[PDB]
DNA sequence: TAATGCTTGTGCCTTTATTAAAGAGGAAAGTTGCGGTGGATTAAAGCACCATCGTGCGGAGAATACGATAAGGCTCTTGCTTCATTTGAAGTTATTGACAGTTGAATCGAGCCGCTCAATTGGTCAATTATGGAGTCAATAAAGG
DNA sequence: CCTTTATTGACTCCATAATTGACCAATTGAGCGGCTCGATTCAACTGTCAATAACTTCAAATGAAGCAAGAGCCTTATCGTATTCTCCGCACGATGGTGCTTTAATCCACCGCAACTTTCCTCTTTAATAAAGGCACAAGCATTA
């Protein structure tokens, strides 16, 4: 899979913004805003293959992202 | 025909979107992305629908504090336009 | 048989507190049970607070039962549950809010 | 196999409170999930205080010194009076 | 005689004391600070001498990474000089 | 014991914030940076007293200034 | 009798590593000999990466000792120690940096 | 009473790193401190990772799950690679 | 003020989907009894913690002259908002096929537990070497010209 | 560019204190044996995950017009800075008194283990009612006049 990161909108990342009570947004934000989310869930996302990995699965479930999210104290409820 | 100045319609989607609590970015989009950044860890990779879910749960909740953190320093810097510098201003202090 | 929780005068389950303690026990730790009613203490006291809070937020909204938006907003309303209460709730939102210099 | 969760003590909890009020199923799993994470912090704290005096018996003590560390202010204090009370009664009867 | 033009000294003092790593508080003064706060919690409370070492190292490394990131808002500001607002917002951004 | 926060004199803040980079400094910095000192070290102070009431004493050890700063993701080296 | 330490070519003592592991088992835990072996491997490495870092910040300043300040020098020139080692060092000061805008 | 350190193998690290380096006794303390943190770390992620998989025993899996969870990138990598080949050098003695 | 488009709050029927109420049975808590470890108690020594005294000098407090920084206002121009049109891709539904997670049994690999030996590690003491103090010189930068 | 002056690195020598190396004990790691248990393997099977196809219609892309927000600049005034003088209280050295911390021995008290019972909690099932949808309505707001 390729360029799935231009898959999270300009009007996605507008509502985000909106919903955080930003009024104006300059035209850059967006892929600044790409670029953090690619980080953020690159990390989530090696602590929960970290995770998958030791329980010797090919699935990642619900219980890796929630304990990979607790790892970085950002912790997740409504999931278990 | 009737226009409204700008500023006010934004309004309006700050006091909507604040309001609900609905998810705000595609499932889709995002279940593809979070596919195509795990392809990079490992090969065969299966997620459950529940994992992308709580992926898209936390990425948004992130985003949205990050924005609200943002917002604090462009009023800081006397504007209401969010900028990169205020992205990067906010990550520098939280320690990203 | 009168359970150890009705001894107590809790909601809470006193043995199944103190079996999880026990099995969290490190390198032959031994609980007592004053601690297992303790802990069951606490624990309902929390529970308690934030039902009462989230049923008080459910009621201004003219609605008859609780929701994650309901908890979220009893939760940020307290600060002394805002500082306990550190996580992300799902189906939450934010408070509404919108700085003075944006109207 | 059975999942063992707190939902059933939360519901009486919930009916004491607000007898009138329910609670949808997401918001039960939240409370369970939050209650969990409450006792993980208080067993934590409760394990390092064993440690650090050598003291292999977790006892109300500790347990009240959990307390006050992880929980704020007047939380803490309203937490620990309940908890003294409760084991009060508990060793009385 | 001779002056030297404002922010010339204070850059001396700024290169001066990054290259130390001694106390810039004084240790009587910080020590009956900690014991007025600390009888507060306990009356009658004893201090152990490196307990009080250890609450002023880590006192002034907090409040140096704290100027740090106040340093950082101001610059973010057009500012040379630091101010109260920035101190705020910085820890708000933090989470204090 | 009262007034022990003046104690700070402005020098040291201004030491403070000159090992901090800062090249120039408010008039209000000091007050503002007081009242920030003494909040950390109320709750540090605070962290380290339940410490030592747990184990029965009456002196703070160093022992207790060290757990309650790692209690706060505030680890300090240098005192065991 | 030859050390565990000695077979597994390692200078950290894998018997001490060992029963501390053992020590901070829960709940009838069982550490391998493997754990241990494994447990020292990083520890010392991670000992020759900090040591070697701090040699050399003091060979650059000419002294013949290692102290606080060179440690704290090594570890924040480092991205990945100081990413991994974010508690604050007893004398160890800050690293010089002065930024454009207040020259 | 005996208070137990790492100073010894520390020395003897610092000894094959830098043989005419010696090392204060303040800095031989924050090294042994930052020991000790990162010994509780490898631990605590491993118990971690043992009750999660309803595994009581720790071995050589855990420790490694432990390290690439703690430690960071390429000195993950690097740190791991070490533990494999004093595994494999301890196993074939 | 004021009319007027306009978006959002508000009332009523649907229905539906999301919660409340019951049954078996199995999982676990309570009970009783006993052994043995651990926490509370008490006494004693030592040291460390506090309070006192003298002093004396380095750092802090305060005032002065002033320069340069921050804030305010004005302009302009460009970048972001709002609206309208087209489209193209996410969401829904129905289907399927196989991969992988999970459970259950045997069993063999391995870690715990006891006891003894002895070799490594820790505390203490003498000193020697690296580090800091003090003082003068030279190289560097700064400020007025 | 220059010159004069304040600052700081460097060079030297000497004090010194802080690390290094040696020695006795004590403590715990290793060795060896026995035993139980838990991690690995195998396999069945079912849960669900990925891939497919068709339809729909709603949100995203794009462009046009325009407004207002951000940035640059100029001014001013006030407020932090650098310097000098006085003084004051922190730090160092010496001392003593005691309280409180740590350790050791004793003893009792309470918690873990084991087996049995009984009863309470947890999937599964069925009814029910609260709320989101949909549709219409009223009104506070925004916009230009």
């Amino acid at each position: 899979l390729r360029d799935n990161i231009q898959g999270i909108t300009k009007p996605a990342i507008r509502r985000l913004a909106r919903r955080g009570g930003v009024k104006r947004i300059s035209g850059l934000i967006y892929e600044e805003t790409r670029g953090v989310l690619k980080i953020f869930l690159e990390n989530v996302i090696r602590d929960a293959v970290t995770y998958t990995e030791h329980a010797r699965r090919k699935t990642v479930t619900a219980m890796d992202v929630v304990y990979a999210l607790k790892r970085q104290g950002r912790t997740l409820y409504g999931f278990g | 025909p009737h226009r409204f100045r700008p500023g006010t319609v934004a309004l309006r989607e700050i006091r909507k979107y604040q309001k609900s609590t609905e998810l705000l970015i595609r499932k889709l989009p995002f279940q593809r992305l979070v596919r195509e950044i795990a392809q990079d860890f490992k090969t065969d990779l299966r997620f459950q629908s529940s994992a992308v879910a709580a992926l898209q749960e936390a990425a948004e909740a992130y985003l949205v504090g990050l924005f609200e953190d943002t917002n604090l320093c462009a009023i800081h810097a006397k504007r209401v336009t969010i900028m990169p510098k205020d992205i990067q201003l906010a990550r520098r202090i939280r320690g990203e | 048989p009168i359970t150890r929780s009705s001894r107590a005068g809790l909601q809470f389950p006193v043995g199944r507190v103190h079996r999880l303690l026990k099995t969290r026990s490190t390198a032959h730790g031994r609980v007592g049970a004053t601690a297992a009613v303790y802990t069951a203490a606490i624990l309902e006291y929390l529970t308690a607070e934030v039902l009462e809070l989230a049923g008080n937020a459910s009621k201004d909204l003219k609605v008859k039962r609780i929701s994650p938006r309901h908890l979220q907003l009893a939760i940020r309303g307290d600060e002394e549950l805002d500082t306990l209460i550190k996580g992300t709730i799902a189906g939450g939102g934010v408070i509404p809010h919108i700085h003075k210099s944006l109207i | 196999k059975n999942v063992e969760t707190y939902k059933i003590y939360i519901f009486k909890v919930l009916k004491q409170v607000h007898p009138d009020i329910g609670i949808s199923s997401k918001a039960m799993g939240i409370m369970n999930s939050f209650i969990n994470d409450i006792f993980e912090k208080l067993a934590q704290e409760s394990s390092k205080l064993a440690r650090y005096n050598k003291k292999p018996t977790i006892t109300s003590r500790e347990i009240q010194t959990a307390v006050r560390l992880v929980l704020p202010g007047e939380l803490a204090k309203h937490a620990v009076s309940e908890g003294t009370k409760a084991v009060t009664k508990f060793t009385s009867s």
